[PDB]
């Protein structure tokens, strides 16, 4: 939605991700603001990833006519890229909505009628004739990242609906969790990705993601339930279920190395290992002791216990 | 000369008339196409004028499928509304919107006199001033909701909970105990159910005493509106010339109010609130006027409804329940224990149970059934947890009794017989009330409750107990 | 927001057919050609500064209208004024939750870094 | 011990009681408020869409 | 003075030529069906339809009646069911009326007014004692369906041959079997001899649904400005703005909130601002009028209901959940005000029994909540029990103020509840037989009579 | 011949066409096709089936004189097919001789029969608490996600011993996505008999609105000549965005949501043909899976509820169950088939009253008598084995025999003494001790399809719970 914090972890990904992947790297910028765009470049002329990437821009202060364009003209190169040269490509393309957005306001002036909320009539064929054309193919491999913004925070709007059809893999933002402060506002229930499957992450990985996500998914309305039962007249088995998933959604949480500004703090970095290895021991009950405060914003899960000793 | 065709939109034709002479509004049109080679097909579309346009135009909406009309087609005249033929040719046949039978057992022949279907009401002078009670003959409903003769009655009721046998009943109740003529009009209803419901009306031997019309899914809005005027005329012809009690079932009324919708967007009308046609109000009533009740006969109308969102103040439900006079409701959970019919006592209502209409003590004995069943449905819940011998002596006797008037209302039916034999019985209205408010004071409360299952008459009760 | 109604029955008048509300889908247009008129220009071109605070007023103070999410996806952060905070005795009464900044702590005394930087 | 004890459970079977009606009150005119909510939504669209469409 | 019709869509026509026509005028169809003009383009004149518009055809002849909106008034109607348009309904020959009033005219304004004081009987026992009618006064009876609106209107038009009051009853979108049953017990007690039934059913045209009122208010004021009094009802408001609603939609009018358009609080007012209580300059007649609304859910915030009640001096909502309770009428003593003040009931019931409202407001609030709060608890089962009535029993008003009395005063706290109903019935058998003067004094003198002979009256009962 | 005067977005309006009839083929110089849809006075609606950015105004078009054909036969099975009759997957031409209008009637009331031989995907819920028959139309209605893909998998991969021509369409979906369940078919060799039908989202919007049309005529021939046919749509829905672009772009007058009030007529004129023939014409069967497209369970939204109508049941997917480990996620609250307690084998209709009179009081009770902690709690008990029982593993088909062998044993009462976590390898150690222990049972299933002697059958539970780990 709006203000949520997808800018700070697509910067974070372009930040990990580029500086170790020998593929040719594309930016393109259709909907965010002018300040951000001129200050990437600098930081790329002092990152040394400008030697190995290239950038579009135009952003708000153009009428709908350069902003339809501006996100295809950054696919434009990355096309060439793979079929003639053959190396892998990414490409970050950055806030594609307002591609739809700027094809309602031409199209009350072209003689089409309006439609549902507002948007034009061609919305499907429009996009479409977009979206299908970021494809990997035999010849070439093309990794592609995209930021969505929801016009009203509610995802029940045909713009989201015709999005949604597209993607291998969605991660969710909800405005709940950039207001409880534990970022990233990464929703867990409404995640979901092809590749949870047992050939591709293993019977390791399968087990404790969907205990985790059953847990997160029970606790919604015990909580609910909670706020007008009491808290002491639901069962003990019942309140375990929240004095885990507590600690379970404030270690989630995790300190980024773009966010030094925001947060003041240089971060820590973690690898997947750690990560399943870290939810197994958060399931095995070494830690039912330790504060639900100290989880916030804290990497690898061997910094838990400093902060509490730092406490 | 006949009429040409020069614009053509789906389900919407325009036609012009050369020379100003129009034909009327609600008017009939017909089309009579072969292809004369294989750049064309055959076709034999019907149109009904529905609004003038000026310069010799007309709008009309299809009947059927509308594909393959040419440019300078001619479509024929006819000088009235579309026309379904009347008389003892009607009774035990199946036919579509326009007329034709469904079945292969021929057609109808030409010499047949045939009614319109847009007439105007019966007027003021003409209508019945006393409230003549009709006669069902089932035991329930004779009691907590009488019917009114020119009345309206809707159904409720639980998914597939015996809603096709109690209409089979009542057409072989009207023929057995007054004598009459029944019709059923499936407004919009799906091809494969009316196979169905012809064979369970066949091994039944019910259809050769009614005229059914059906409306299938696939025909266009236009032909799926006017249906029940189209039965209408059947059921209207037979109180007229001839003289008894007329049925005239209406499968479902939320399709007609739907296809209005569907036809209103098509005419280019704004929607109104909600979407509906302007016309809302009046084309309903329309209906709903001409079944009535003269001086010589009635159409009486049972009704099945459904609701949008279970939003009673929907335009539709909003309009369609002050024409009402009764309701009555099935509930499933008495239908898992096997009460046939397991119509809800409680949820339904009628105007007519006022002591003026039925006097003092049948009126007495309809509303304290209500009053007596009440404790138990309220006790039900704390006797579902603990056991009854520990309550106090109200507990025992309301229970005592609510388990023989819990039973009391089944009956065993005519149609029955094809899946549970037996020979079919009735309940007179007049022993109804002696029967109840024996029941009621305890006259008969040392009979085994089960033995008081599925029979029409308290002495038979006596006899099998 | 008055500006907004301002323009929006400036649009209705000349012929110009309506959009998701009476307000025209230019909107966004009209304030991209507005608030992005400022800037912190560079060395080489003066060394300037141009700040703007806007107003905006919605009704029933529901965040999630047309013009309060049209409006916040251009600036640079948001202030929250909640109604219900205003008498219970916090003045002025910002949100501390519901309000963002974007620049954060560029442009902030040092002092201030080592005390309440995160506070 | 026992009396206290047996109009304890008394008590609470009484705050139950009169806790269970309210609710369905509150959810009958909320969903009346929602029915409400539903067809003022329908009804300005069409009246959006038909302008738009008597416009052009 | 002639020209050819060339739109015949839904109920609405357009005709060329016409060059003399003014608005508001009748028109005739050649097939023999009334209309009239609304609307003069450059060239050419809409014209809404009256009647069966089935017969009508593109180039048909259309003629020009030459008058305004003109109805037929008179003592020639009496005795007779009428259309708006000025035809018989039962028969029974044409009419003889001779005089007219267009339905348009302008209504009467300032220093052609005067305050009332003066009570409308309508023998219902738990509306005029609690909220009291006066002529002049616009009463609103507005609530939900399947309620007994209809019941009220009807006990109240029967109870007026003792005031001499010529009355209009109004049915608009309503179903033939009600109204000839209310004209049936109409013509059984005779009110049909001096009352005018003018109907408009549900399987008529809107646009005679749309001016129904007009007529019925029209053929009610000619009495008043000749010094009578009138009384007029309303069968339903809300199928009018329905049908209002169906004609400008049809007419593609921008729809506002409900699709309502903005005319409504017009189109009401030029219909309810024509009650009025003369001055000496006309006579000293007046008009009282009862319009009925229906809710679509009983809730009192939506549009129709508050724009109706903007015009009108008060209102009685008549709740659904009070029909099932064994409660008739469905009475609220709650919300539910009239505007005129207590010097408007005879000065006995403003001298003693003012006091019920607060008595049964206070417990109908504080039932929910349930010695002094005990005893006053047993005063309201006996408060509601006595303003019961049953069908066509309307008390006659001496008797009414002295039960009235008797229940104010506390001289019925020894019966027991589900006895109060028949204590009313044997307390007037006693009276006639040993209390008649005191009729005939509440009669003449307007005001209660010697307090002690009334109290040794009920010891003699008890 | 006529020529093109405005061209946009796919459709285009032409003047001249003098006898051009209703649904009529057209072509252009570049050879796209295009359909007139709308025949006004002085010029004609084409809608175009293909890339239009080379048309020109002033350009020719010329009638073809014939109406939609789609070419049919049997060889086509295995290959992918475009909507329109062109090959996708290369591989030479599509090898068929015969044409079929796309515009068959429906079949009469007199022409149908009553069903009760039943329709099977391998799943114990569906299977079995909302059974379909072999001439029944069942209505899947969902959001994204929930898993409705995989009962179209199952309903195709499991009809391996009993024959159908099965026919999966897939509108407006990414091309990625159906190679990826082609190839996932194709480990279980489905392609044998299956035939795809997909239109790209590249593809032009009337491609999509075409799409279902073909799934059913390329479906009744076999049929008409007497076989049985399967038809299964990934998402149905679709078709009215289509439908909703270009009647908006031919100015056809809005509705309530903008949908034209001819969605009732568009998708009956398709959901109406699928039928149970009679042996006047040919003892063949026909049944259909829809697909609707559902903003987070708003039910009562308009499509939903005009779809409902029509078919003869309904299955609901929800999401919030999704995730408390039942999948697919079937609830037995708002399913229910108005056809079903006929199309079942004799075996099943003998138990699953017991089922329900454990099922529907759980359903109901659990979420508030869960709390409380000997009737009562024997029922919470057993319905929380029942909710486990029901549960699947990824893509594990199972026949029908092995179905009612283990719905007979969970209602008989000997099912539950194994706990609540082992339950899901319970039921396939059964699946496998079952083999070993004998066929003679699998065998009187298979030929009688009615439950065998349950003095026999107990003998092997008995023999099983002796030995179970
Ligand atoms: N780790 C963090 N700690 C504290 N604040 C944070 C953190 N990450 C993000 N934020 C704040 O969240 C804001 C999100 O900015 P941004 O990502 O641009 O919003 P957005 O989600 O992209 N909405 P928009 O830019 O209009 O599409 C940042 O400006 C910070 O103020
Ligand atoms: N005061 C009353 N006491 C007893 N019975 C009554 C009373 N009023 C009405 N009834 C009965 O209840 C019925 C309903 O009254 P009725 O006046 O027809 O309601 P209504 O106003 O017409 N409802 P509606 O048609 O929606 O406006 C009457 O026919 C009587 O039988
Ligand atoms: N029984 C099941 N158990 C576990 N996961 C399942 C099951 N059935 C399906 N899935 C999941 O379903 C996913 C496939 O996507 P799916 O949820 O079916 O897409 P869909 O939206 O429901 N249908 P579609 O519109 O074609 O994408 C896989 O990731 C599987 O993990
Ligand atoms: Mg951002
Ligand atoms: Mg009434
Ligand atoms: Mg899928």
């Amino acid at each position: 939605g709006a203000g949520v914090g997808k800018t700070v972890l697509i910067q974070e990904l372009i930040h990990n991700i580029a500086q170790e992947h020998g593929g040719i790297s594309v930016f393109a910028g259709v909907g965010e603001r002018t300040r951000e765009g001129n200050d990437l470049y600098h930081e790329m002329k002092d990152s040394g990833v400008i030697s190995k990437t290239a950038m579009v821009f135009g952003q708000m202060n153009e009428p709908p006519g350069a902003r339809m364009r501006v996100a295809l003209t950054g696919l434009t190169m990355a096309e060439y890229f793979r079929d003639e040269q053959g190396q892998d490509v990414l490409l970050f393309i950055d806030n594609i909505f307002r591609f739809t957005q700027a094809g309602s306001e031409v199209s009350a002036l072209l003689g089409r009628m309006p439609s549902a909320v507002g948007y034009q009539p061609t919305l499907a064929t429009e996009m479409g004739q977009l979206q299908e054309r970021i494809t990997s193919t035999a010849k070439g491999s093309i990794t592609s990242i995209q930021a969505i913004y929801v016009p009203a925070d509610d995802y029940t709007d045909p713009a989201p609906a015709t999005t949604f059809s597209h993607l291998d893999a969605t991660t969710n933002l909800e405005r709940k969790l950039a207001e409880m402060g534990i970022y990233p506002a990464v929703d867990p229930l409404a995640s979901t990705s092809r590749a949870l499957a047992p050939e591709i992450v293993g019977e390791e990985h399968y087990q404790v993601a969907r205990k985790v996500q059953q847990t997160l998914q029970r606790y919604k309305e015990l909580q609910d339930i909670i706020a007008i039962l009491g808290m002491d007249e639901l069962s003990d088995e019942d309140k375990l279920v929240v004095h885990r998933a507590r600690r379970i959604q404030f270690f989630l949480s995790q300190n980024f190395h773009v966010a030094e500004q925001f947060t003041g703090q240089p971060g820590s970095y973690v690898p997947v290992k750690e990560t399943v290895r870290g939810f197994k021991e958060i399931l095995e009950g070494k830690y039912d002791h330790l504060p639900e405060d100290a989880f916030r914003l804290v990497g690898r899960i061997e910094e838990v216990v400093e902060k509490a000793k730092a406490m | 000369t006949r009429g040409r065709v020069i614009q053509v939109m789906g389900p919407v034709v325009d036609v012009k008339f050369e020379n100003g002479h129009l034909p009327a509004i609600y008017n009939a049109l017909k089309i009579q196409h072969k292809a004369r080679n294989e750049n064309e097909v055959d076709i034999d579309l019907t149109l009904e004028v529905a609004l003038h346009l000026g310069d010799d135009t007309v709008r009309t909406i299809a009947m059927a499928s509308t594909d393959g009309l040419i440019r300078g087609m001619e479509v024929i005249d006819t000088g009235a509304p579309i026309s379904v033929p009347v008389g003892e040719v009607t009774l035990g046949r199946v036919f579509n919107v326009l007329g034709e039978p469904i079945d292969l057992e021929g057609d109808i022949p030409a010499d047949a006199r045939r009614d319109p279907i847009h007439r105007p009401a019966p007027k003021f002078e003409e209508l019945a001033t006393e409230v003549e009670i009709l006669e069902t003959g089932i035991k329930v409903v004779d009691l907590l909701a009488p019917y009114i003769k020119g009345g309206k009655i809707g159904l409720f009721g639980g998914a597939g909970v015996g809603k096709t046998v109690l209409i089979q009943e009542l057409i072989h109740n009207i023929a057995q105990e007054h004598g009459g003529i029944s019709v059923f009009a499936g407004v919009g209803e799906r091809t494969r159910e009316g196979n169905d419901l012809y064979h369970e009306m066949k091994d039944s031997g019910v259809i050769s005493k009614t005229a059914m019309v059906f409306g299938q899914m696939n025909e266009p809005p236009g032909a799926r509106m006017r249906v029940a005027l189209t039965g209408l005329t059947m059921a209207e012809y037979f109180r007229d010339e001839q003289g008894q009690d007329v049925l005239l079932f209406i499968d479902n009324i939320f399709r007609f109010t739907q296809a209005g919708s569907e036809v209103s967007a098509l005419l280019g009308r704004m929607p109104s609130a909600v979407g509906y046609q302007p016309t809302l109000a009046t084309e309903m009533g329309q209906l709903q006027e001409r079944i009535t009740s003269t001086a010589k006969g009635s159409i009486t109308s049972i009704q099945a409804i459904y609701v949008p969102a279970d939003d009673y103040t929907d335009p539709a439900p909003a309009t369609t329940f002050s024409h009402l006079d009764a309701t009555t409701n099935l509930e499933r959970k008495l239908a898992e224990m096997g009460i046939y019919p397991a119509v809800d006592p409680l949820a339904s209502t009628s105007r007519a149970l006022a002591p003026e209409i039925v006097g003092e003590e049948h009126y007495q004995v309809a509303r304290k059934v209500q009053q007596t069943l009440q404790r138990y449905k309220e006790l039900q819940d704390i006797i579902a947890i603990l056991g009854m011998d520990e309550l106090s002596d109200e507990d025992k006797l309301v229970v005592h009794r609510a388990r023989r008037i819990q039973f009391f209302l089944s009956q065993n039916f005519h149609v029955a017989e094809q899946f549970t034999g037996q020979p079919g019985s009735y309940v007179p209205v007049k022993e109804t009330v002696r029967g109840f408010k024996e029941i009621l004071e305890g006259k008969y409360d040392h009979l085994p409750e089960d033995a008081f299952r599925l029979v029409g008459r308290i002495e038979e009760v006596v006899e099998k107990a | 927001s008055k500006q907004a109604a301002a323009y929006r029955e400036l649009s209705l008048l000349l012929r110009r057919p309506p959009g998701r509300e009476a307000y025209p889908g230019d909107i966004f247009y009209l304030h991209s050609r507005l608030l992005e008129r400022a800037a912190k220009l560079s060395d080489a071109k003066g060394g300037g500064s141009l700040t703007a605070l806007p107003f905006v007023e919605t009704q029933a103070g529901d965040i999630s209208a047309y013009i309060p999410t049209n409006v916040i996806s251009i600036t640079d952060g948001q202030i929250f004024l909640q109604s219900d905070l205003f008498f219970s005795g916090v003045r002025p009464a910002i949100n501390a939750g519901l309000s963002v900044s974007r620049v954060g702590g560029a442009a902030q005394i040092k002092a201030m870094k080592k005390v309440a930087g995160t506070l | 011990l026992l009396d206290a004890k047996a109009s304890e459970h008394a008590a609470r079977m009484t705050a139950m009681k009169n806790a269970t009606d309210n609710a369905n009150e509150l959810i009958r005119t909320l969903t009346l408020s929602y029915n409400r909510a539903r067809q003022a939504a329908i009804t300005q669209e069409i009246t959006e869409i038909v302008a738009g469409a008597n416009a052009l | 003075d002639v020209g050819t019709v060339i739109q015949v869509g839904d109920g609405i026509a357009r005709a060329h030529g016409l060059d003399n026509v003014m608005s508001g005028e009748l028109v005739e169809f050649a097939n023999g069906v009334m209309g009239m003009a609304l609307n003069l383009e450059e060239n050419n004149v809409g014209i809404v339809i009256l009647g069966p518009y089935t017969g009508i055809k593109e180039g048909d002849e259309v003629r020009r009646t030459g008058r305004i909106m003109e109805v037929p008034v008179g003592e020639a109607l009496i005795g007779r069911v009428v259309n708006p348009l000025g035809q018989p309904v039962d028969g029974l020959g044409p009419v003889e009326t001779t005089e007219t009033r267009p339905i348009e005219s302008r209504a009467p304004g300032v220093m052609d007014r005067r305050s009332v004081h003066e009570p409308l009987q309508t023998g219902i026992k738990a509306i005029d004692a609690l909220v009291p009618i006066g002529r002049g006064q616009r009463e609103l009876i507005i609530g939900d369906r399947q309620t007994g609106k209809t019941s009220v209107a009807i006990d109240t038009i029967i109870n007026q041959k003792d005031q001499n009051m010529i009355s209009i009853y109004v049915a608009i979108g309503q179903k033939e079997s009600t109204v000839r049953t209310v004209v049936e017990t109409l013509r059984k007690h005779g009110a049909l001899d001096y009352t005018i039934v003018v109907t408009a059913s549900a399987s008529q045209p809107a646009p005679l649904l749309f001016l129904a009122p007009y007529a019925g208010v029209a053929m009610g004021e000619y009495f008043m400005y000749k010094g009578k009094h009138v009384l007029v009802v309303y069968d339903d408001l809300s199928k009018q703005a329905a049908a209002y609603r169906e004609l400008s939609l049809l007419l593609r009018r921008p729809p506002g909130r409900e699709a309502y358009p903005g005319d409504i609080f017009y189109l009401h007012s030029r219909l309810l601002e024509r009650a009025a209580k003369l001055s000496d300059a006309k006579g000293g007649g007046s008009l009282t009028a009862l319009p009925f609304v229906e809710t679509q859910a009983g809730d009192i915030s939506a549009y129709i209901p508050t724009n109706v009640i903007s015009i009108t001096d008060g209102q009685i909502f008549l709740q659904s959940d009070l029909f099932f309770s064994g409660v008739r009428p469905a009475i609220n003593a709650g919300l539910s005000v009239s505007r005129v003040g207590g010097a408007a009931q005879i000065k006995a019931m403003k001298k003693v029994a003012g006091t019920l409202r607060l008595d049964l407001a206070a417990y109908r609030e504080l039932e929910a909540f349930a010695k002094a709060t005990q005893a006053k608890l047993a005063r309201g089962a006996r408060t509601v029990e006595v303003l019961k009535q049953d069908l066509h029993q309307p008390i006659p008003v001496e008797k009414q103020v002295l039960i009235i009395y008797a229940l104010t005063r506390g001289f019925l706290d020894d019966i027991p509840v589900e006895d109060v109903r028949r204590f009313e019935k044997e307390f007037y058998l006693f009276l006639d037989q040993n209390g008649q003067h005191l009729l005939e004094h509440i009669r003449t003198t307007k005001d209660l009579p010697n307090e002690d002979d009334l109290n040794k009256a009920i010891e003699a009962f008890k």
